[PDB]
């Protein structure tokens, strides 16, 4: 198990352990789901009513600093109730940690919108507004980041397709850009590649 | 909180950006996909495939590819239950046919039963 | 002019299907012995309303409701309509 | 590269000359090696900052959601503490001096 | 109550004796990586592969054919476990050629996909790796017996299906060559099914063979023509331009296998398809226009034709969609001569009163049975899955099988009464060695094939039959609601045709000679213009018509059954609809649009528009049409017994004999399978 | 070396030549047909066909790592030769 | 399902809030066709504000409504900005469309089109 | 190339036709294919 076989240490598991559970015992509020993984980086699964809370608390305490956002996003899953779920990715400066705070919302729910407490979720937020489709209350600017303004239908969704619905192109009649369906060239050719066999059997769900 | 209070289905599809052609002129299959019988496994069971029909695909004119008018063809969402497949497809507007689905029987085979004395059941060849 | 056909429409756990089997099981044989080239049909599903439809001149397609009616009240319904 | 040849392609002479290591090139080509179930975010430290890469990944042979963490988007969200109290050429200065290429902004 | 605990990887579950320890762990939902069990075949243990361990054991046991002792603790993912699956896996590929580039296989192996997930990485074995020189099974499979693993599925699957006995193990040690010794193609039903089952890419199709791959072709649900049955299929299409039917599997019908005419009968569905609307030519010819010229002349000659003088034979493989817009419209215009090719016999209450035209029982429900007697038919050739389903009851449990009529091979020693009616008045009247099994019988089933119902004496055919339902109804006691009598029939529009209610035969128009007909579908010589009046005004609809369509004055191409959503019933009421995998080349609509257009075109109209609409005057003409996949049997065995004692037919003595006889007339008789190019060469190499 | 249609235009190793009734006859206008003149058919059957002494033999193709992985071909057919997939080229056994 | 709202409490302000976008848009107009220099009369704009105004009007619940005003505040903040150029404003209209007819006949003259 | 011209291989162009876009003798794609479906063929004869 020696060569091409990443190393795990334990000292960092068994410390994010106690760290969640220390997390857990001192916000009893919000708190369901505290997972830490093989590869030791933590993961706070949350109610959508205390994000203010939670992150207010991990950016202070002076136990547990985390000044520094990173990645937010709300991967798009069908399957659920609640679709979306926005992941507040902390980064402290005087411990070299990292926490997950992964918090649920489905289609229609405003969350409590960090910006407040984290300026850098400013464009962060904005960029979820336009491209998933959740909205964000008590909040100073929601306009489209990354997309045309004519352009509509909140793209990074499954439920949007690859090719989108307009195509745009020139045309010397109204003498300007205009806007057709699409009529592609190539079929995009969907490849059927999730071979059977069951690759993994420590992830078996139990059945029915 | 909490203000609202109602018990009303969703109507998300004049949210979704997707015009009336293809919100009423379509139809969502859902289905456990079929096993691939050439190989023997059913991993590629257990999730429950929305997809929608297919349309015409004509002949590219210069090189003779595949061209179409669809952009929703090449979807697919795996779900996992009958009832969240029924919720989304009724929720985000379109229509849909849900079809079965079908386990393997449990039989009961038996080597002892291949190697008999009176019955048929004499393989005679292994 | 006149009739074409007469189709019923029946299920398997109803009163109302207990009376239209009523009347099926005692008088069909009388009926198809009478008139010889009305095909009037009858057909069984899992469970709907018992429709009584008879298809004629032009596509005039009456339909009366056969639901609870007795075998008394379905053999008269049935002449009312025929 | 590593020595496991279900990850890495094989090398061409053992391809040749070897049974499953065709097999192993041929699957490891069309349908991919697949990724157990799992979320992670790493980040390294580019020129620009620090790139970050959030991968969630259903198992399966392709990945369920990709996700970057642009140093240049962070530092362009700053851009009006950095530009309140100047002039214009100024301000092209500060969009010059912080190395912004526009395409990773972009996500 | 008969359970067993066993704790699959210490996770405990109930087990009912008797089973596999394969089963088991199906039952908690683990696969066993495996190479020649098969749930469908007896049970050998040849492959080793599906080897696991049994806590407190020393020796590794096999999984495929192990019952179940009390207790067990099974560690599928041990140590020794794995070990064994490596081990038997660095065997398997030594003398197997390095192919994979040009198998068929190569996206759907099982080597490939059990060596990723199961076998070790770096090779061995420098030296060796032996040839075997390949065989020519038959034209119709492609055979490269160097990849074959001898895995002894191919022979399980002939010798206990097929029931041909050609395949056999020839040879020692690494010398084991499998298949024919004496040169001789098999060449029987169901020899099609054979290159699903073999697991390596060594017995491949010969049409499909070096065409597509399937990591590309996306897969369709649908269901078949032809048969009566209706097997399940998956058609695997190339880019709008399909490729391959695979079986898609249902338990009750056609459970994993298929007919050889439905694996290899889509050459025809590519070969002489029509793709334009074409009109006679006043010079004499058959020209080709729009479709405004065509359904012009069509809606101008309609509207100025009326009265009892108007006819729609839909026959071959048409629609129940096509029915009910073709019913509705010619019930609007006046009245109706709708008739159907194949001749069904309606005078004891034919087409009403359901029992007494389809297959009463499930195809499913004849396992259970004790005495089953065909009468007037070969089942080989006739629904062969059927004849599979008597051949796999008859070989799991005991079947007492008679037939009346032809000696003809079938491959699983039926009992022969002779060929004559007489014989079946005097089984009615109660002298025999074989109706005194039938009143000791317990579960007893009378097939009646339709191919002996077409010619003329087929009321008193089936009122003899009848009378033996009747016969078995009083002189026992009834034990339940099992069903004696059922007949099966050859093509499935004729079973949705007469659920919507028309008229069988062609009697209607042979008494009336109308002036205008529809021919939907008109395969054979049903009618031409020598049986007819001069002004004929025959308007064809389909696709590829060889027969009549030379013959007919305006020609519309219609769809296909892979090209349309269609609504198709099998032989014994279920309802399965198809599926649009690929959109019809040239103009070519749907039936049923063409017909509502041209009740548009023409001076009146159909109250609906769209397929949900139409699937709605489904329901509004029969109800069981929309409940999909699923089966309702009749009732009323009394009442369609009496209806028949009205009229008395003389049995003519001649001898009944089935049409289909052999393989040539097997693979002929129908368009897709006339117009294709495989069908021919697989008939001139069984006739040569 | 190659075949013409009356049309006036090449065809290629595939038999795929335009027909009276097209306008691809019209897309070539002035521009060539840039068709392989060099078929793919003709260069094997003019191949010498081998003869060697043993059963069963080998095939790599001229180069470790240069030429298509090996293939072990059979040669006890008498009337027929056996027939690498990868090369096309044909083996015989002397005996 | 007590749900948390957006803006409101039933569809009393979100009939509110609509009209008090729709008076936004109907004074939004003509300064937008004098300065885009657009081709089109201020009465076919104010007709086709309102002719997307009708289109979702079977719209029912409040959380929807207000999710539709935030979008129209949002595009009418963008066009009195001077953000959205000619292209997007004339891309609101529908000019090279040739549009396809609605009638069964002439959809199958031009056919597999449900 | 004067020490070792290697792989002569009779079948390698001895022209070398350059870069020739902008001229009478260049590319045009077309599909490498036949025939799709095949048509069917009414017959000759007439009837009556
Ligand atoms: S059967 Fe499987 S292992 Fe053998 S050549 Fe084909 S793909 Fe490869
Ligand atoms: S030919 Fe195929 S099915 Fe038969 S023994 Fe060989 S691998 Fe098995
Ligand atoms: S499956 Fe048990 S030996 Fe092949
Ligand atoms: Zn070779």
């Amino acid at each position: 198990t020696r060569p091409t076989v990443r190393p795990r240490n334990d000292v960092a598991h068994k410390q994010l352990s106690a760290f969640g559970e220390y997390v857990a015992e001192i916000l009893p509020k919000y708190v369901q789901q505290v997972q830490v993984s093989c590869f030791s980086e933590l993961e706070i699964c949350i109610h959508p009513d205390g994000v203010i809370p939670v992150l207010t608390f991990l950016r202070d305490h002076s136990n547990a600093q985390f000044k520094s956002l990173a990645d937010l996003t709300a991967v798009d899953i069908p399957t659920r109730q609640n679709r979306f779920e926005i992941v507040y990715n902390l980064l402290s400066l005087r411990f070299n940690s990292r926490i997950r705070v992964k918090t649920y919302t489905d289609e229609l729910t405003p969350v409590e919108s960090s910006v407040s407490v984290y300026k850098a979720a400013n464009w962060y937020e904005r960029e979820i507004w336009d491209m998933f489709g959740v909205f964000f209350a008590n909040h100073p600017d929601l306009r489209r980041i990354l997309t045309d303004y004519g352009f509509e239908g909140h793209p990074f969704r499954k439920d949007f397709p690859l090719s989108g619905y307009v195509e745009l192109r020139y045309d010397d009649e109204v003498k300007r850009v205009v806007a057709e369906p699409v009529e592609l060239a190539q079929e995009f050719r969907k490849f059927d590649l999730n071979s059977p066999w069951e690759a993994f059997p420590a992830y078996r769900q139990p059945p029915e | 909180t909490q203000l609202i209070t109602v018990d009303e289905k969703l109507d998300i599809t004049t949210l979704t950006g997707v015009p009336e052609e293809h919100i009423k002129t379509r139809k969502a299959r859902i289905f456990v996909p079929a096993r691939n019988n050439m190989q023997s496994g059913v991993n590629n069971t257990k999730k429950w495939k929305m997809e929608f029909d297919t349309r015409e695909r004509w002949e590219n004119p210069l090189m003779g590819w595949a061209s179409t008018a669809d952009p929703l063809s090449n979807l697919v969402l795996t779900f996992s239950t009958k009832e969240d497949a029924i919720a989304f497809a009724e929720k985000n507007g379109w229509s849909y046919d849900v079809e079965e689905r079908k386990v393997p029987k449990p039989k009961s085979k038996s080597y002892g039963a291949n190697f008999s004395w009176n019955k048929r059941t004499r393989v005679s060849t292994k | 002019l006149g009739l074409r056909e007469i189709r019923i429409h029946l299920c398997q756990r109803s009163p109302g299907s207990q009376g239209v089997r009523d009347f099926i099981e005692k008088r069909y044989v009388e009926l198809k012995k009478a008139n010889p080239d009305l095909p009037i049909l009858i057909r069984e599903c899992s469970d709907v309303q018992p429709k009584l439809w008879a298809r004629y001149a032009f596509g005039q397609e009456k339909n009366v409701s056969l639901n609870n009616f007795s075998a008394d009240q379905v053999t008269r319904a049935l002449e009312n309509v025929l | 590269k590593v020595d496991d040849a279900k990850v890495s392609p094989p090398k061409r002479a053992e391809m040749k000359t070897s049974m499953e290591s065709l097999i192993h090139h041929f699957k490891l080509y069309t349908e991919g090696y697949q990724v157990p179930p799992g979320a992670t975010y790493t980040a390294i430290e580019a020129p620009k900052g620090e790139f970050g890469v959030y991968l969630v990944s259903d198992g399966s042979s392709r990945p369920y959601r990709c996700k970057i963490k642009a140093p240049g988007f962070a530092h362009l969200a700053g851009l009006d503490k950095m530009s309140k109290g100047h002039m214009l050429a100024d301000v092209v200065a500060i969009i010059g001096t912080q190395d912004i290429v526009f395409g990773e902004v972009d996500r | 109550s008969n359970l067993i605990e066993v704790f699959v990887d210490g996770q405990s579950v109930m087990v009912e004796p008797g089973t596999t320890v394969l089963q088991a762990c199906e039952k908690v939902g683990m696969q066993i990586p495996r190479f020649c069990y098969h749930e469908r075949l007896s049970v050998a243990g040849n492959c080793r592969m599906c080897l696991v361990e049994i806590e407190k054991a020393p020796k590794v046991v096999a999984a495929c054919a192990m019952p179940v002792m009390k207790g067990w603790n099974i560690l599928t993912n041990s140590e020794k476990t794995k070990k064994a699956r490596e081990g038997v896996m660095e065997f398997l590929l030594a003398n197997h050629p390095l192919d994979c580039p040009i198998c068929d296989q190569g996206g759907e192996c099982d080597l490939q996909d059990q060596s990723m997930m199961f076998g070790s990485d770096r090779s061995r074995f420098l030296e060796g790796k032996r040839a075997v020189e390949d065989k020519n099974i038959g034209p119709l499979v492609k055979t490269i017996m160097t990849r074959c693993i001898q895995c002894t599925r191919c022979i399980r699957f002939a010798s206990e299906i097929a029931g041909v006995d050609d395949l056999g193990t020839t040879g020692r040690g690494n010398d084991m060559q499998v298949g024919t010794y004496i040169e001789k193609m098999f060449m029987s039903e169901l020899s099609g099914n054979i290159i699903d089952i073999c697991p390596v890419g060594a017995l491949t199709s010969k049409p499909y063979a070096f065409t597509a791959r399937p990591w590309e072709t996306r897969k369709t649900e649908s269901i078949d023509v032809m048969d009566a049955v209706g097997s399940n299929i998956v058609v695997s299409t190339r880019t709008g331009e399909v490729m391959r039917i695979l079986p898609r599997m249902h338990e009750d019908i056609n459970e994993e296998w298929i007919s050889d005419k439905t694996r290899f009968a889509y050459d025809g569905l590519k070969r002489q398809r029509l793709t334009e609307p074409m009109v006679r030519n006043e010079k004499g010819l058959l020209t080709h226009t729009t479709w405004e010229d065509a359904l012009s002349r069509v809606a101008g000659m309609l509207q100025s034709c009326q009265g009892n003088d108007v006819a729609a034979i839909a026959g071959g493989l048409v629609d129940a969609e096509a029915l009910i817009a073709l019913k509705d419209l010619l019930n609007r215009v006046d009245s109706d001569t709708l008739c159907t090719e194949e001749v069904f016999p309606t005078a004891g209450a034919g087409t009403d009163l359901r029992s007494n035209y389809l297959l009463n029982t499930t195809i499913a429900g004849v396992e259970e049975a004790d005495v089953v007697l065909l009468v007037g038919t070969n089942p080989r050739f006739e629904a062969p899955l059927f004849n599979a389903r008597i051949r796999k009851s008859w070989l799991h449990n005991d079947l007492k099988v008679a037939l009346i009529g032809s000696p003809v091979d079938l491959t699983y020693r039926y009992d022969h009464l002779g060929d004559s009616p007489k014989i079946l008045q005097d089984i009615a009247s109660g002298s025999h060695p074989f109706s005194q099994v039938l009143q000791e019988a317990k579960k007893p089933m009378v097939v009646l094939g339709s191919s002996a119902l077409q010619r003329n004496d087929g009321a008193a055919i089936l009122a003899a039959v009848s009378n033996i339902a009747q016969k078995i109804r009083t002189s026992s006691g009834v034990t339940g609601d099992w069903k004696v009598m059922n007949i099966l029939h050859r093509i499935a529009s004729q079973v949705a045709a007469l659920d919507l209610g028309y008229k069988p035969g062609v009697e209607a128009i042979r008494k009336n000679p109308p002036k205008m007909l529809f021919l939907l579908g008109a395969d054979g010589g049903c009618v031409t213009r020598q049986d007819l009046p001069k002004d004929c005004f025959i308007v064809y609809q389909g696709h590829h018509g060889d027969v009549g369509a030379p013959i007919a004055d305006v020609i519309l191409p219609g769809a296909a059954y892979t090209e349309k959503s269609a609504t198709y019933v099998n032989t014994e009421g279920r309802a399965q609809q198809t599926k649009v995998a690929v959109m019809p080349p040239g103009l070519a609509r749907e039936d049923w649009k063409i017909i509502r257009a041209l009740s548009e075109i023409a001076g009146m109209t159909l109250p609906y528009d769209t397929l949900d609409q139409v699937r709605n005057r489904l329901e509004e003409v029969s109800p069981n049409l929309v409940r999909y996949d699923d089966v309702e049997g009749a009732n009323y065995f009394q009442q369609a017994s009496e209806l028949s004692k009205l009229v008395n037919q003389q049995l003519l003595a001649d001898p009944l004999v089935p049409p289909q006889l052999t393989i040539k007339d097997f693979y002929m008789t129908d368009s897709i399978s006339r117009a294709s190019q495989t069908m021919a060469k697989c008939v001139k190499a069984v006739t040569e | 070396g190659v075949r013409t249609s009356p049309t006036g235009e090449k065809v290629t190793h595939t038999g795929q030549v335009y027909d009276d009734e097209d306008y691809r006859r019209v897309r070539f206008v002035g521009r060539q047909k840039e068709v392989n003149e060099n078929f793919a058919i003709d260069l094997i059957a003019e191949q010498p066909v081998s003869q060697v002494g043993s059963r069963v033999i080998s095939c790599d193709g001229g180069g470790g790592a240069l030429g298509h992985p090996r293939v072990y071909i059979n040669l006890d057919k008498e009337t027929k030769t056996g027939t690498c997939g990868y090369c096309g080229l044909q083996f015989r056994q002397q005996h | 399902t007590s749900v948390k709202p957006i803006f409101s409490r039933d569809m009393n302000e979100a009939k509110r809030r609509v009209r008090e976008l729709y008076r936004a848009w109907y004074r939004e107009v003509p300064n937008t066709v004098h300065l885009f220099q657009l081709d089109i009369s201020v009465k076919q704009g104010r007709d086709k504000v309102r002719e997307m105004f009708k289109k979702n009007a079977h719209v029912t619940d409040p959380r929807v409504v207000d999710l539709l005003v935030i979008k129209g505040k949002m595009e009418l903040e963008e066009t009195i900005n001077v953000w959205k150029q000619r292209t997007h404003v004339m891309r609101f209209f529908h000019e090279t469309e040739a549009p396809r007819p609605k009638d069964f006949l002439s959809k199958f003259y031009v056919g597999h089109d449900p | 190339p004067t020490v070792k011209p290697p792989t002569a291989r009779k079948f390698i162009w001895t022209n070398h036709k350059f870069n020739l876009s902008g001229t009478p003798q260049q590319y045009v794609p077309y599909s490498t294919t036949r025939k799709k479906i095949q048509e069917w063929v009414p017959p000759s004869t007439p009837y009556k």
